[PDB]
């Protein structure tokens, strides 16, 4: 029982220091790029109009 | 003068406008609304009207005070409520019977009844005479003449008249000056522009050696006076609280306190609560009250005397920088500043720009920051004064990364964290080294190693015993206390203490409410102390377990000394720390052998 | 004849079709003021001005004009050297009156003699963490960018204290064989960090070397924008007529921009993407190609503008217009500043388009430019493999990959590390990057030929 | 004649026009200003006014020139450098005293200050003759002629007389040409417009190779003369190091290359290193530069000028095109001519589409890559020509997805991507197979095939090496390299060798900097052998760690290969190649058992 | 909200006012522009989104004698469950607190459905007694 | 068009028009509106861009006489590769499904690289039998 728990913990391990790192900033990331993009689309279509 | 043409929406267009300037305060119709003129088309003014225009029509006079928006400082200053173009709350509270300022009602921008006893300065007849030079001074307070009337700047020459002692109207004149002819009569109270920095001999590198009394800001990054601070916020994590404490516990001449556009609940805390608090520094007389004068808008009120808050504060507290005092200016929130800008743009058909906020905004909340600062003071006599500027932001999208937040922080040397988590824990301020930074910081703490404190040796040992800690933490959580030696222990006990000693505040004792430069220094030494000879003792043959059984009455002793007197070794150094370090060398003999 | 209106920092003026292009006017207000105005634009009896002095407070018919008959020029000497200056030539610390020795009309183009043969000596700070990773050459132009939360300022100062001890070592060597003078504009910037700027000339013994221009933000935005082309017309006089390497800071770059901003949504044109100008990177073009050598060839333009992103991405309008028109980019980071490295200049990824063409062999081992090519690789890859290791702990993690753990540190801590008052030359750093570089194995060195490898492990 | 109107930036507006196209040439002033009218309102024509301006009067003449914008294509353009404009650089830093043109001048286009050798054509007295016949010619190169001289399109009759041999000036005129009475006299240089594409008889499919001479763009999807490539910027593409490698290597005849509004330092690197290489088929008159002629622009220069460079580059091409001349004409960077129109739109106040960048984007820049291709020549000779154009872009909007890039790879052909951690490292030019394309690969490589290579094969599985490579690298980096086994742990391992070998061609040499299409085939032969072995290797019993510390020595010479001159061996498939491939199945023996 | 203020200043009674729906309101505020020269701001709501929700906000708080009072509640749907929708933020910043309802213990079937778990009330403590 | 629907309703015959390329046709759309009166709406994209659509469309269906019809292949390439683009989103509202081509599949080395994933035609399984 040791054995299978010293391996198993091992992976879990590995797995909580993998989504912390790469995932969450990958998705906070993509959604800021996509978000500044988008508000601009919006704004100059009024700024077009008014003038 | 002129006529309305048309109404648009908030928007007032009038006609017959051969003498509008682009800056000036009109009263629009016979309702007299505030209004102030954005554009010129022509003979026709584009003026925004801040104050609701239903029952205005066209056709209707449009009459110019004749000057731009502007604030009166005056004598009378203290012991007022005022709004943010400066009208008195307390006089509308009285008069309207109605606690805020409806349509239509307007009043001057001081109160006008109230006389004042006048005493001269150092000026007699047919004397030259210049800008910032004192002329005579006004008392308001029974520790201080907060007024101190100086000659106005953009005048001189020479006094035709002045004015003895003895008690004057507002409206009633003591001063004529002669400066191609005469120049005009003047009076106790100056008008400024909201907009336009006074003039000052020199502005100076922000060093200026006071407290805010609060030990945190001071011990872990110097707090500097001629500052400039970013605090964040989400109305909701004890800022406010920390505002009323920053207020009360600093022994700074004045304190001015600006709402920008708040909930009104939290202007409503400052009136009351101030009053009934009791200065750190002596004085009677309502005391927080009589130091402060109070510009407070709710996020209700009209977006120009919002707009005008923070300009018209900093201006209050420049002029008293050139009178040679030290002022400290804190406002809540320049967020809600960035916000009305938003609003004035959108009602205009004005472009705004990134995220939707102006295209107006990095230069204003720059041209802001510049007007605060140390200063020598303008006048002849020449005097040192300060203005330190703390201003709160907050998410102006629901986001950190809002144009206000990021803009600000670039200006600032100045950022201090502010969390939920330590205000849940009753630790008020919540400032970490992990959050914060202070680039002034080298020149501070040279200037407090003059004084006697040997702070910054002390203040660097400080900041990286905290991060080497953090680091340590991980360690605990992941492998445990077993790959830990006794010298790491030591950093968590000595970092344990460091936060207790500083950070932990909450009013405990009226050794809390104020601290001294003195009482910042002794806890500080005791800590370093403890730990070299500690993690040196472990080296040479000893436990944490052992340090920690002897050291018992010695150790409670350091972590106590916030509620005791500081006054035990002379009056301001402590007893309680001088004794430890001769225990503490004891201790170690002990600890060794 | 007089105003009809003001719409923002536009004034719209009526009169006559008679001036010139960019032609000086004055306005005559009737507070006892003069304020001087240039003609943006001209149209049928009327023209809109952009005022230099004030942004509001102008009237009607209370209010009149005269023209002066005379288009915006510079009175450019070379004898402005030690003089001190504000954004628009005036003193604000009593230094000598301006003269005139010529006019240049300000407009990105004076006489505009640049380049035409390419930059090829070496300027060195002193910094190895600049120098190396970048070879700056004699007229080429690398920005700073940072980000808030870092001491910008602070590298900057570095730069200008160290330059002028480091330039006469460097005048034996042939990188140099002449003198050296800064040209420092500052924009839009605080009282605090314009002092600091000037305390660093009094403090090295070259206030008689540099010309300061200090613009406030408090002072126009129109002001601002006239600040950093004030400083380069005089930059290319020095350059002409005593023949030195002028080198330009200019700074900052985002409070140009926003000044640019609000000059082109108060305009009648459109602005382009994220409300920023759509000349925009036209506005940032007009100093960039003042740079390089100047004719009598010994004198040279060379250019580091400081550039803090406000929103700390290179997604911005600004990092990505700046970063094309630029020949590289130094790079600093918020990681490096955190920790206690100083200078905290990253390089991960600051590039030099250059190099080649800066280092030599007449005064720089040819080697620089080999070994900068291990030193981008490997710090770039073990960069990278520290985040992985944090991921995957040792079972994935190489014995060779042990080896770029170790380098990654001892670079940081060390080629990186460096008081600022320490100087360096070119074959230090050389000796010290081939010492760290060494535990690597002869296979794994495998982008530098085999000549070198062997000669210098 | 016209008179100034309005002066509004850029952009004049003049009256009392008449005839004005839309492409008219115009100069505003006396200074000669360059303009052209844009639109026209009322009356008034509208000019937008590229050349600097500080100091013009509103109302003075403009001068139409009665035509619009065009080039003059005829002898002694080669080996000139001039702007799109059409000013001689070189004639501008003798006059001037300064390298770049001043403005308020303006001077022609040509040098009229020499003479050039006529030698007879093909078409002698009574010889029926149409455009794109070939003339004569004119030596401008030893060992071709650069320029042979045609009759200009839309022309056509029978030549009464032909001027003899000998040398004449290329003011003079040596040809009569008899349609419709005497149709004119003709000189050696024509005008032609640059908003016109010139004639073709017929367009050929492309199948004749582009050498790029740069192993990673020959070995991951090649381009082929007749070819239009995209390649993004993000200022780590390395864009003067492969243009100044397609000058040299690729074996078109001629080169045209194009600033756009540069660095002014980068066009400068280019022109100054021609003259110091060497053609790669011998002859000196500064090398290079010889068969390069030059467009250059610089940021702050002349818009116009920058406008019109792809245009008049291109027309450039297309001269040289009929004549029956391979050419590669390299524009850098189209991505700031797009700016152009970005500025334009906004000058003139019309609405933008998409990002503020305008909607005629992408219909103009689509007439541009579809008139280059390859042909067969204008005219009755029939000869065969190619025009290649190669153009970098570059975002503005920190991303892929912007116009700029957008519009363009709606239209290429091949793609060369750009891969921002690859550059981080450096790997000039960098790229994957997932970001890469080349539609004319497959044609291609059997074309190839015919030559020696074993191409087609090493195409499908170069591919493939590095399409597995991406897959498993996600899996190593998050859950383990513990899941793959030793195969897939060798394909990160070969496929990194060819990321450091292949992508980095920037070198302090010129033999890794240029490598042939045999050099290329021998290099991805050696490295494909490599992996089949070693996956039939661990196969039959052997580890990933056991294998690559074998072939150890054998592993950094051909990692070290790219360095070695390609002069050796049979040609540039080097004796040095062909006995590794026996140590690599020897070592396969010792690996395995 | 006016009726309310003179029942609750001259008859002294202390009001709750139940507005429902402020995304309603904030629609048509959005809606008004089709002819005026007034451009509006971020997802199409105005610049002044700001000016007019302050408008309703301005009554609320005790009336002058202080026994009487109008206390008001008002009701925002998310109509995307987004919370970054500028709605919901600018009203945030301006209210002492807010109350959060969340679908998933509608969907247990918990009524009514009040996750306590983000809600606050920042004078908590100053209403008891 | 006109000569597809001449060819299926005089002679009865299946014809199938292949229309390439939509998104050189929707440019060039856009392009227009640039002085006319009529106004661009959403990414600057004309309103009316459905419009001219739908006429492109109207001739494609079983012709009267039931024995011809005009099947309609119009090809369109996004341009910036994601499906809520407007050249895409509003073309695959007037059809009646869609028929996804793929990049990824390209990468691997297949052809025709055809993802099948959103890929659906909602009229399918009625008309065939």
């Amino acid at each position: 029982a040791f054995i299978i728990l010293d391996e198993v913990i091992k992976v879990t391990n590995r797995r909580v220091n993998a989504i912390e790192h790469v995932i969450i900033p990958r998705t906070e990331n993509t959604i800021a790029y996509i978000n500044s993009e988008l508000d601009e689309l919006d704004r100059e279509e009024f700024y077009r109009l008014k003038k | 003068y002129g006529a309305i043409y048309s109404v648009s929406g908030p928007v007032v267009i009038a006609e017959n406008m051969i003498g509008c300037a682009m800056y000036e305060l009109v009263k629009v119709g016979h309702d007299n609304l505030v209004g102030e003129v954005i554009r010129i088309d022509g003979d026709k003014a584009t003026i925004q009207v801040y104050e609701e225009t239903a029952g205005l029509t066209v056709g209707d006079p449009v009459l110019r005070t004749g000057k731009p928006l502007s604030v009166e400082l005056g004598p009378g200053l203290m012991e007022t409520i005022y709004d943010g173009i400066q009208r008195p709350l307390k006089a509308i509270k009285e008069e309207s019977q109605s606690i805020y300022i409806p349509r239509g009602i307007d009043t001057p921008a001081l109160d006008r009844t109230i006389k004042w006893q006048f005493t001269p300065g150092k000026f007699q007849v047919g004397d030259h005479i210049s800008g910032g030079d004192i002329y005579g001074s006004v008392f308001e307070n029974s520790l201080i003449s907060s007024h101190k009337i100086l000659l106005p700047p953009r005048s001189r020459g020479t006094i035709t008249w002045i004015a003895p002692a003895g008690e004057y109207t507002l409206d009633e004149k003591i001063l004529e000056v002669e400066f191609d002819g005469k120049k005009s009569d003047f009076t106790l109270y100056h008008t400024w522009p909201v907009r336009v920095p006074r003039p000052v001999t020199e502005k100076l590198s922000a060093d200026y050696p006071l407290l805010t009394g609060q030990r945190v800001l001071d011990a872990l990054f110097p707090c500097v006076q001629g500052g400039t601070t970013c605090i964040p916020g989400a109305f909701g994590c004890g800022k406010t609280v920390i505002s009323q404490s920053l207020s009360k516990y600093s022994n700074s001449d004045a304190i001015i306190y600006v709402g920008c556009g708040e909930r009104g609940n939290e202007m409503a805390e400052v009136l009351m609560e101030f009053p009934e608090l009791y200065t750190e520094m002596s004085g009677t007389k309502e005391p927080i009250m009589k130091r402060t004068t109070l510009v407070a808008n709710t996020s209700n009120m009209p977006v120009a005397a919002r707009e005008a808050s923070i300009y018209t504060g900093i201006t209050l507290a420049e002029y008293f920088r050139d009178q040679g005092k030290n002022v400290s200016m804190i406002a809540d929130s320049s967020s809600r500043w960035a916000e009305a800008l938003r609003e004035i743009s959108g009602r205009l058909g004005e472009m705004p720009a990134d995220q939707g906020f102006p295209a107006y905004l990095g230069a204003k909340l720059a041209s802001f920051y510049e007007r605060a600062g140390k200063a020598v003071a303008l006048g002849s006599p020449d005097r040192t004064g300060s203005v330190s500027i703390v201003a709160a932001v907050s998410p102006a999208g629901g986001d950190f990364s809002d144009p206000v937040t990021t803009a600000t922080l670039g200006i600032t040397q100045v950022f201090w964290g502010l969390d939920k988590k330590l205000a849940q824990r009753k630790h008020f301020p919540s400032i970490n080294t992990s959050v914060s930074y202070s680039k002034y910081t080298n020149v501070l703490n040279k200037f407090y190693d003059s004084n006697y404190p040997e702070f910054p040796v002390l203040r660097d040992r400080m900041k990286e015993i905290l991060s080497n800690a953090e680091e340590l933490e991980q360690v605990v959580q992941l492998v445990g206390k077993s790959a830990l030696s006794d010298s790491d222990k030591i950093t968590l006990d000595v970092a344990t203490l460091i936060k207790e000693d500083f950070l932990q505040q909450n009013g405990y004792s009226t050794y809390d409410a104020f601290c001294p430069i003195w009482k910042t220094f002794d806890m500080m030494r005791a800590f370093i102390s403890y730990h070299d000879e500690a993690q040196k003792a472990v080296a040479n043959g000893a436990n944490w377990s052992k340090l920690a059984d002897s050291t018992g009455d010695v150790k409670h002793a350091v972590s106590s000394s916030k509620f005791f007197e500081p006054s035990r070794g002379e009056k301001e150094v402590h007893g309680e720390f001088e004794k430890l370090l001769s225990t503490m060398q004891e201790r170690f003999a002990e600890s060794t052998d | 004849n007089t105003v009809s209106g003001v719409n923002g920092p536009l004034v719209i003026l009526e009169k006559v079709k008679f001036p010139r292009y960019n032609e000086i006017v004055n306005l005559t207000l009737p507070d006892g003021t003069v304020r001087q105005g240039q003609v943006l634009e001209i149209r049928g009896d009327r023209a809109i001005v952009q005022v230099f002095e004030g942004t509001s407070g102008i009237d009607v018919k209370k209010t009149t004009v005269e023209f002066t008959g005379e288009s915006l020029r510079i009175p450019v000497s070379e004898d402005m050297l030690g003089r001190i200056f504000d954004g628009s030539g005036r003193p604000i610390d009593n230094g000598p009156k301006v003269f005139a020795e010529d006019y240049l009309d300000i407009n990105g183009s004076p006489i505009n003699p640049y380049a035409r043969i390419y930059p090829e000596e070496m300027i060195s700070t002193g910094v190895s963490a600049i120098d190396t990773m970048n070879s700056i050459a004699r007229g080429q132009k690398i920005p700073i960018f940072s980000a808030s939360g870092l001491p910008h300022n602070e590298i900057a100062a570095q730069i200008c204290r160290q330059a002028g001890l480091v330039r006469p070592t460097k005048d034996v060597h042939d990188g140099h064989e002449e003198n050296f003078s800064i040209v420092f504009a500052a924009m839009g910037v605080n009282l605090e960090t314009a002092r600091f700027f000037k305390q660093d000339f009094e403090e090295n013994g070259s206030l008689e070397r540099t010309s300061l221009f200090l613009n406030l933000a408090n002072d126009p935005t129109i002001e601002r924008i006239i600040t950093p082309r004030l400083a380069l017309t005089t930059a290319e006089y020095l350059a002409y007529q005593t023949e030195r390497h002028v080198l330009t800071i200019l700074t900052d770059m985002s409070s140009y921009a926003d000044a640019l901003r609000e000059v082109s949504a108060a305009r009648e044109e459109v602005p382009g993407r994220r409300g920023y100008p759509g000349y925009m990177y036209t506005d940032l073009s007009t100093i960039y190609e003042r740079a390089g050598r100047v004719e009598g060839r010994n004198g040279s333009i060379t250019q580091i503008p400081i550039l803090t992103m406000p929103n700390d991405d290179i997604t911005h309008p600004i990092p990505d217009l700046t970063g094309y028109i630029t020949e590289g980019q130094i790079f600093v980071d918020r990681q490096l500043h955190n920790k206690g490295i100083y200078p905290p200049i990253n390089v991960l990824p600051s590039l030099s388009r250059l190099m080649k063409s800066a280092i030599g062999e007449g005064m720089t081992r040819k080697d620089h430019g080999d070994v900068s090519n291990q030193l981008y690789a490997k710090y770039a890859i073990g960069k990278d493999a520290a985040a992985m290791k944090a991921v995957v702990g040792e079972e994935a993690l190489s014995i060779e990959d042990k080896l770029s753990l170790e380098f990654l540190e001892k670079f940081e801590k060390t080629f990186i590390t460096q008081g600022a008052y320490e100087d360096r030359t070119v074959f230090e750093s050389l000796d010290q990057a081939w010492s760290l570089l060494r535990i690597y194995p002869k296979e794994m060195l495998n982008r530098i030929s085999p000549k070198i490898l062997d000669e210098f492990y």
